[PDB]
RNA sequence: UAAAUCGAGAG
DNA sequence: ATACGCTCTCTGCTTATCGGTAG
DNA sequence: CTACCGATAAGCAGATCTCTCGATTGCGTAT
């Protein structure tokens, strides 16, 4: 649902990496390889940790019992 | 059960018999009345379904007894029917004796002597005494003869009886066996069709009305007709009452009593009752305790039970026929409108109707009428009755059901268990001196800490439960552990605690289906701390078939100590190491292991001095008992310099050292694996495994050595040191493979699935030849020369004729299926181990592919080089209408990729075609698995139902559970199967012989033997054999028998079967090698003394297991479907007959191959060309012509001559015609031929005419025979008829030449050197006139009956066992003949040819047998009424009455020896 | 529509009297056409409901099925209508009887059902039901068959 | 607390 | 709001009826 | 000529491993 706080195959944590992921390939026209690189995520058991998080939880916000709507 | 509640009582026999309605009266606590269940506010109203005289129901204190809901066993009442109504269990038998009965002087309308023949038969047949029935009929030399006549018999009769009574033979209580059974059956069944067969009554001779049953409940009787009527003068439709059907048969039973005492009894009537016509009607219904009619709820929703229903809906008829007999009976007195006396009668009658259909439906829902409600009978017919549901089969206490995970480090005789059930599952040990250190902390340790103690059972009973307390209480509790009993009546008696499930305790596992018995052993428990599983070695996972794919499986816990060391004895798994269907093992280890042995094995293994030892001790720990000198010794090095170096060989070799026991030499084993030499390189001789000494020095642990396979290096460990060394070393290897897989590890990639660079193209130039192997399998098929284009005009309409056809696209199919088959193999052979980029070992998937460990080579072929031919049930892929195989293929196409033909393989992919084809082999596999599974568990079920009771006696002889002879010894030399894989090699023994000589151990057998007379017997047996048997089997006479026969082999050492003492004189006289033949021949003797099957053995259960479990993995029929013919149905009518002649080396195959066509069929329309039917109407004209093919044609293909087939049209032809076209009418009534002729033919034509109706013209082609023209008139009134389909019909059942019952003879290719001819059908007699052809002596038949009927019941079950041999034999599938023997001699014990059925267990002593397999309301019928008494001997018997078994463990007693008088 | 055929088909059925040869009064009832309401609910004016009432509710998502008689008498002589209801007729989601039929993806979250909602399927008693699509013979086609139970249909059958 | 039937699954 | 009547089998056995004997 | 012994054509019966979940359970007058 939400970003996993560690990697699961090594425990570095990855669950700061996913709004700077997502602002560094939307403001800056890079490829998902590279920014994975600058966010410091060299072995690929940490990289498909971001490069595949599918991040369902905002799906998941938008029904709401506390507000109107 | 309660081991200290001891039943001084015992259940010894029970007798079925009719509950007689006086009885019933007496024993009853209330009758019903009311058919209301219970009034207002719930309560049971008095009178009703729920009384309190009928039980304690809903807090409500029983009437009766006095007791609340748990205590009140529960009462029966009874229903007072009005009428007396027909029980419909006897309704058959009843309506049976209504008929052939004379109303007038109440007998049967048979004679009376005759009648009195049958009685005194009957009574002979009651002691056994069938000899004695038949001498009877010899008694038949007005009115005073018959008297004399029946006097004579009486005397006879008597003194036959007393004489056999006197004679040691019989006690009065009669003897009843199968046969005297089967006899008695036939007889009563022919004097009750004797009986149907009258025309007037033999004692006053006035003809009965014909009765007539529509359907049950009504019995309709015809009216006498009129000009019988006549006779009952000259010698002075209608509905009919129970009551008066009730008086008939009650007066004829009372007149017949001296003969049906005799039809009602199976042995001598003791008590001297009279048989009854009550018993067939149930005047008075009894109702079952309420216990057993207690109304379902679920919350609120309550609903009453079904029989409740049934019972008021009885009560309510009762009570309206009541209400009319009582407005009848008003009217008696004061008699005042017959119409209302009239529409009254016309209720009571409907009523009556109503209320026996009332009665049927609460017994038998099927004989009810106007889903419904089922009755007792439903309750107990078929599965989920309470037969199969409730009695053989049923639910248990103290069981876990889980799903399995696997568990190295697990002794391989253990089950790993979790911690829930460790908490759960308890056993009751009773508190002793010895047990209070362990006891005592079990109950402190409380309910929820393993090892703990659940509840103690005090002296008394009481069952204080250890749940709700607290650790002080329980101190207090366990400190009253052991004190002794203040009650004098408890003094002999000690408290239980229901302790947690130890370490030590054992455990039954089970995993369905349960085919074979090695799928439930005995595991010794090991809880584990972790997870909710039960772990399981791999070792186990061959006999249970258990993958771990959530696979679940169930633990039992035995609560006895009887059952303890069964488990650990003889369910023990250890003792299940050969399965008993052929002798081979099915333990070992599995998939990881064996390629971990086949690296650690090999010449590159070289390990330093920290590694060895670390190996070593991995596997081997002193102190859990793996070891025996208490310290673990090691080798010296294979490399002294430059440093010390190990071999892995050296591992295995002081693995065994510390396994195997001291003061024993090792073990010498001479054997193969499964890898050639050629994958060692060259010079290699790695493919022979060396044992020397138990050191291993050559060759590769293979799963052929560990494993579940023959003659290995475990089976040898089995046979000389034991089964438990066996077990130790397979956990032991275990363990090693699995400390030396985690530092050493395994694994397979895509690299090991590549070829080279040459191995692909090698593989492309190969398969690039197939372009042209379909065209060319087509051209052949089509009869085109060759290189004929594939879009040929004519080779594209003799191909869609192929296809239009089911046998001619049969070998279309066939032809091209083999050469691409030829091209895979081609492929196969040239790329692998060639083309491959990776080699053996370095290449794991041949690594694991070779040595067995998991795959074939097949999978690697389809892996690495192509996917070959998809077949289709046999066939190729199926053709659309169009002739398209696919879509993408043009209609008729002649490519093997068309066909199914995938030239792809799984590491390149495939075609979507390809695709599609492969995805329909894939699919037909499932369909296969999933209804092969269905198909065969009902010849298991057959088997078992009838050979459970067969087991080995005390006697070594095999016998049913009744005691009736099936073998005089085990396969005619008492070998168990499990024990004899090593009796034979004889090498194996000699290299061997101290490690078997210190087992055996000869000198502390001699005290309790005889060792002379046997071996001299023996002796003087084989010089005779020896001097005798060149001569054929029938001309040698028996002087002497073999030493099995009179001497026990069990007890005389020396007497062995035939077969294995000429072995063995074979085997001491081709090599002659401190040991001499003496003393070998003397440790072979006492082996196989030593490898005799026990007394008790199940040996029934086992063949039925091992003819069943084995039929999982599976022209003339052949398979399962086959062995449904023979055991199952015991079909005289085989579907496909056949029979072998042998053929004398005179003859030659030029006659062969015409001796085949002068034996099999031709029919008249296998020459007829053409049939022209030319009808001219205005009488009926018809010109019959007939077109053969030419004369050279048909007198060479079936040598039939013009002669011949113009006889058979003028005789059998015509005839046929005929009388086709008469009864076609009687039931519809609702080039240019010469036309001169010569004399003869003129005469032939005016025969034919006069012989035959209406034929007026006739001619055949005398000088060519080629033709044939005749007439045919008929009326001018008669409409059209078809006469073609009349004259295809009759052609095709006109018959030239033929055989009786043989249809067509083959000359096959020899096989196993003997020439043959198969001949599709069987006829014995014509066979033994052509002695110049056929060797008559040798004609062996597939048809297992006319066998039976031409050559006796022995050649029949030398057929039975030959037939079923070779279904097996066509899958490879290794069963031993000991099975095999005893099912067929089970099949032929009466000296018929018995099936697996019900209709073959006909004739059985045990009735719960019968009842429980199938029908069980008709066995139970034909017991009743027989008044059956059984002695509760079958399996199946004890179980329902709860008895221990009369196999095994149960087939003896245990006396103890108190010392004081 | 195809309830509107299928009731046309069914036809007319009659009945006459016991009171005048003539039999008394034809009767001539039948049902003209057939209609399906998108569900609504009681809680004054109308309001739609919606499958997540349903499937909150543990009950049925269902419409209301109205059907209009013509009770004719006498061959036509006298015709007398009624709209009578026929309870409540469970409705299949997104189709043109609920009230999810052209909701956009946002309008379905906002009424509590997916973004992507699906529908095909009724909601009876809380639970999702659908009814299986089944194969059966091609329509209007006569194929020739040649099927052995055929000879079982009596004798002298082919 | 029960029973069928239907449906879905596991080995 | 409410109670009581209801359309693609395998193996035999078992039955009905059809000829021939001999009585 | 008539009664017994079979001899098929037709009709009828029973029948073709364990385990886990969920869901429903009827209508039709009469009073
Ligand atoms: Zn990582
Ligand atoms: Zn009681
Ligand atoms: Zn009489």
């Amino acid at each position: 649902m939400i970003v996993p706080v560690r990697c699961f195959s090594c425990g570095k944590v990855v669950g700061d990496k996913w709004e700077s992921y997502l602002n560094l390939l939307q403001e800056d026209e890079l490829d998902e390889g590279t920014a994975l690189s600058r966010l410091g995520l060299k072995r690929y058991c940490c990289r498909r940790m971001i490069l595949t998080h599918v991040d369902l939880i905002e799906k998941f916000l938008r029904y709401n019992p506390l507000e109107k709507r | 059960m309660d081991i200290s509640k001891p039943v001084g009582s015992e259940i010894t026999s029970v007798d079925f018999g009719i509950l007689t309605a006086k009885e019933i009266r007496n024993l009853s606590a209330k009758q019903i009345t009311n058919p209301t269940v219970l009034d207002n506010l719930g309560h049971p109203v008095s009178g009703g379904l729920y009384d309190l005289a009928l039980g304690a129901f809903l807090r409500n204190l029983c009437s009766t007894c006095g007791l609340d809901e748990k205590f009140c066993p529960g009462h029966q009442g009874h229903i007072e029917l009005p009428v007396p109504c027909y029980n419909p269990l006897f309704f058959n038998q009843l309506y049976i004796y209504l008929r052939a009965s004379c109303l007038f002087c109440h007998h049967f309308r048979l004679k009376s002597v005759e009648v009195h023949r049958y009685a005194c038969k009957l009574r002979l047949l009651q002691y056994g005494l069938i000899d004695e029935s038949y001498k009877l009929d010899e008694i038949t030399l007005s009115s005073t003869l018959l008297n004399e006549l029946k006097s004579k018999r009486s005397e006879y009769v008597d003194m036959a009886i007393a004489k056999a009574l006197s004679d040691g033979r019989t006690t009065e209580r009669g003897s009843f066996t199968a046969t005297v059974n089967d006899e008695r059956k036939k007889l009563v069944h022919e004097f009750h069709k004797k009986l149907l067969s009258r025309g007037k009554c033999d004692n006053c001779g006035m003809f009965s009305p014909k009765f007539r049953k529509d359907g049950f409940t009504k019995i309709f009787e015809t009216a006498l007709n009129e000009k019988q009527i006549t006779n009952n003068r000259v010698k002075g439709s209608t509905y009919i009452l129970s009551t008066e059907v009730k008086n008939i048969l009650d007066t004829v039973f009372r007149k017949e009593q001296c003969v049906l005492q005799y039809v009602f009894h199976s042995r001598p009537n003791l008590s001297r009752k009279l048989v009854k016509a009550d018993s067939f009607f149930m005047d008075v219904l009894v109702v079952p305790p309420t216990r057993f009619r207690l109304p379902s709820k679920l919350g609120e929703e309550v609903h009453e039970n079904s029989q409740n229903q049934l019972l008021s809906k009885v009560l309510t008829t009762s009570l309206l026929i009541r209400d009319l007999n009582d407005d009848l009976s008003k009217l008696q007195k004061d008699k005042v409108s017959l119409e209302d006396r009239r529409v009254i009668f016309s209720r009571l009658m409907n009523a009556f109707v109503t209320i026996q259909n009332d009665v049927n439906a609460f017994i038998d829902s099927t004989k009810a009428q106007g889903v419904p409600i089922p009755g007792v009978k439903q309750a107990l017919e078929k599965k989920e009755g309470l037969f199969r549901k409730h009695m053989m089969g049923k639910r248990v206490n103290y069981a876990a059901r889980s799903v399995i995970s696997p568990d190295p480090n697990i002794e391989t005789n253990e089950i790993g268990v979790p911690p829930v059930f460790a908490v759960k599952l308890t056993y009751p040990e009773p508190v002793t001196a010895y047990n209070i250190a362990e006891l005592r902390q079990a109950v402190i340790n409380g309910p929820d800490k393993w090892p703990g103690a659940t509840q103690i059972q005090n002296e008394d009973g009481s069952l204080v439960s250890l749940i709700g307390m607290s650790v002080e209480q329980r101190k207090a509790l366990a400190n009253q552990l052991l004190t002794p009993s203040s009650n004098v009546s408890t003094h002999t008696l000690n408290k239980k605690v229901y302790r947690h499930i130890k370490n030590r305790d054992v455990v039954l596992m089970n995993r369905q289906p349960t085919l074979h018995k090695a799928s439930m052993m005995g595991h010794k428990v090991r809880v584990l701390p972790n997870e909710k599983t039960l772990r399981l070695h791999y070792a186990n996972t061959g006999a249970y078939n258990a993958d771990f794919d959530g696979d679940e499986m169930n633990m039992h816990f035995p609560q006895n100590e009887n059952a303890r060391a069964e488990a650990l004895n003889l369910a023990n798994t250890d003792s299940q190491y050969l399965t008993p269907t052929s002798g081979s093992p099915v333990r070992g280890l599995i998939q990881d292991h064996i390629s971990a042995g086949v690296w650690l094995t090999s010449k590159d293994s070289f390990f330093t001095r920290e590694q060895y030892q670390q190996y070593i001790y991995g596997c081997i720990r002193p102190e859990d008992g793996h070891t025996t000198r208490s310290k673990i010794v090691t080798l010296p090095p294979t490399i002294f310099k430059p440093y010390p170096l190990w071999t892995g060989k050296q591992i295995i070799t002081t693995v065994l050292l510390n396994v195997t026991p001291p003061d024993m030499p090792g073990i010498n084993l001479i054997s193969k694996n499964k890898i050639k030499n050629e994958y060692w390189g060259k010079g290699s001789l790695e493919n022979e495994v060396l044992f020397k000494d138990g050191a291993l020095l050559c060759g590769i642990l293979d799963k052929s050595q560990y494993g579940a396979s023959k003659y290995g290096i475990v089976h040898s460990l089995h046979e000389v040191y034991g089964p438990e060394v066996a077990a130790k070393v397979l956990s032991v290897l275990g363990r090693l493979f699995t400390n030396y897989i985690t530092a050493t590890a395994f694994t397979c990639g895509m690299d090991d699935l590549r070829l080279t660079a040459e191995g692909n193209k090698w593989r492309t130039d190969i398969l690039k030849t197939s372009v042209d192997t379909g065209r060319e399998a087509a051209a052949e098929v089509t009869n085109l020369d060759k290189d004929t284009p594939a879009d040929d005009p004519e080779l594209l309409k003799r191909l869609q004729e192929i296809l239009r056809d089911n046998n001619k696209s049969g070998i279309l199919d066939a032809v091209t299926s083999s050469k691409v088959n030829a091209i895979t193999s081609q492929v196969v052979s040239k790329c692998v181990p060639d083309g491959t980029m990776k080699k053996f070992p370095c290449n794991s998937m041949q690594a694991m592919a070779l040595s067995g460990a998991k795959g074939s080579n097949v999978n690697v072929s389809q892996i690495m080089c192509l996917l070959g031919q998809q077949a289709l049930e046999g066939r190729r892929v199926p053709v659309m209408v169009s002739g398209k195989t696919l879509p993408s293929f043009k209609p008729y196409e002649t490519d093997a990729m068309a066909g199914g033909y995938v030239k792809g393989r799984f590491y390149s992919g495939i075609k979507p075609q390809e695709y599609y084809f492969h995805c329909m082999a894939g699919r037909e596999g499932l369909i296969d698995t999933a209804v092969k599974t269905s198909r065969s568990g009902y010849l298991q079920r057959c088997l078992t139902k009838q050979l459970e009771g067969v087991h080995v006696s005390y006697d070594n002889s095999i016998r049913d559970a009744d005691g009736t002879l099936v073998q005089f010894m085990y396969g005619g030399d008492a070998i168990d199967i499990t024990k004899e894989s090593h009796m034979t090699q004889f090498e194996f023994c000699l290299d061997n012989y101290y490690a078997l000589l210190k087992k055996y151990n000869p000198s502390a057998l001699i005290e309790h033997l005889d060792v002379e007379s046997a071996l001299k017997y023996s002796k003087k047996t084989l010089k005779y054999r020896k001097k005798h048997s060149k001569e054929p089997h029938y001309k040698q006479s028996v002087k002497y028998d073999p030493v099995l026969a009179k001497y026990n082999p069990a007890k005389y050492l020396g007497s062995v079967s035939e077969n294995f003492q000429d072995k063995l004189e074979s085997f001491l006289d081709k090599n002659s090698k401190g040991v001499n033949e003496k003393k070998f021949r003397a440790l072979m003797q006492l082996k196989y003394m030593r490898s005799l099957i026990n007394p008790g053995e199940a040996v029934g259960i086992i063949a039925s297991q091992s003819v069943g479990e084995p039929s999982t993995q599976m022209n003339v029929t052949l398979g399962i479907p086959r062995l449904r013919e023979i055991v199952m149905t015991a079909s005289a009518a085989i579907k496909t007959p056949q029979m072998t002649l042998p053929i004398w080396n005179d003859v030659s195959d030029e006659q062969a191959d015409t001796f085949c066509k002068s034996i099999s069929k031709v029919l008249l329309s296998e020459v007829i060309d053409k049939v022209i039917v030319t009808e001219t109407t205005g009488a009926r004209s018809y010109v019959i012509h007939m077109r053969f093919f030419d004369n050279n044609e048909y007198s060479e293909e079936y040598d039939v001559s013009k002669e011949e087939l113009q006889n058979v049209i003028s005789n059998q032809f015509i005839h046929l015609l005929e009388a086709a076209i008469v009864k076609e009418i009687k039931k519809q009534k609702r080039v240019e031929a010469n036309n001169n002729m010569n004399k003869v033919q003129r005469d032939r034509q005016s025969a034919i005419i006069s012989h035959h109706r209406f034929i007026t013209k006739y001619n055949f082609d005398d000088e060519s025979g080629k033709w044939c023209e005749f007439k045919l008139e008929l009326a001018a009134d008669t409409e059209k008829l078809l006469m073609v389909n009349i004259v295809e019909e009759i052609c095709r059942k006109s018959i030239i030449r033929q055989i009786p019952h043989i249809d067509r003879c083959v000359h096959p290719e020899p096989e196993n050197g003997k020439r043959v001819l198969v001949t599709e059908g069987v006829n014995f007699q014509a066979m033994w006139d052509q002695e110049a052809f056929i060797d008559v002596d040798g004609i062996t038949s597939n048809d297992v009956a006319a066998v039976l009927k031409t050559y006796g019941v022995e050649a029949a079950r030398n057929t039975i066992v030959n037939e079923i041999n070779n279904v097996f034999s066509r899958y490879a599938i290794s069963v031993s003949f000991r099975h095999l023997d005893l099912i067929a001699d089970m099949m032929t014990r009466q000296g018929t040819y018995l099936a697996f059925n019900r209709q073959g267990m006909e004739t059985s002593t045990s009735s719960f047998m019968k009842m429980s397999y199938e029908t069980t309301c008709q066995f139970l019928t034909k017991a009743v009424l027989d008044n059956e008494r059984e002695q509760l001997d079958s399996p199946s018997a004890r179980i329902v009455v709860g008895k221990l078994n009369n196999v095994g463990t149960g087939s003896f007693d245990v006396l103890a020896k108190v010392p004081n008088a | 529509g195809l309830l509107n055929l299928g009731v046309k088909d069914i036809g007319e059925k009659v009945i006459f009297d016991g009171k005048p040869g003539y039999l008394g009064n034809k009767l001539s009832v039948s049902v003209e056409q057939v209609s399906i309401a998108k569900p609504m609910s009681n809680d004054a004016v109308e309001r739609k409901v919606y499958p997540s009432e349903s499937r909150q509710r543990l009950t049925s998502y269902r419409g209301k099925l109205l059907l209009k008689l013509k009770w004719s008498v006498n061959n036509g002589e006298e015709n007398l209508f009624e709209v009578r209801d026929c309870g409540g007729l469970p409705v299949m989601l997104q189709s043109n009887r609920c009230h999810l039929n052209k909701m956009s993806p946002y309008e379905l979250v906002q009424h509590k059902e997916e973004s992507d909602e699906i529908g095909g399927y009724f909601i009876v008693n809380g639970i999702e039901k659908l009814i299986r699509m089944l194969i059966v013979q091609r329509r209007n086609h006569p194929m020739a068959i040649i099927r052995p139970s055929f000879a079982n249909r009596g004798a002298s059958y082919s």
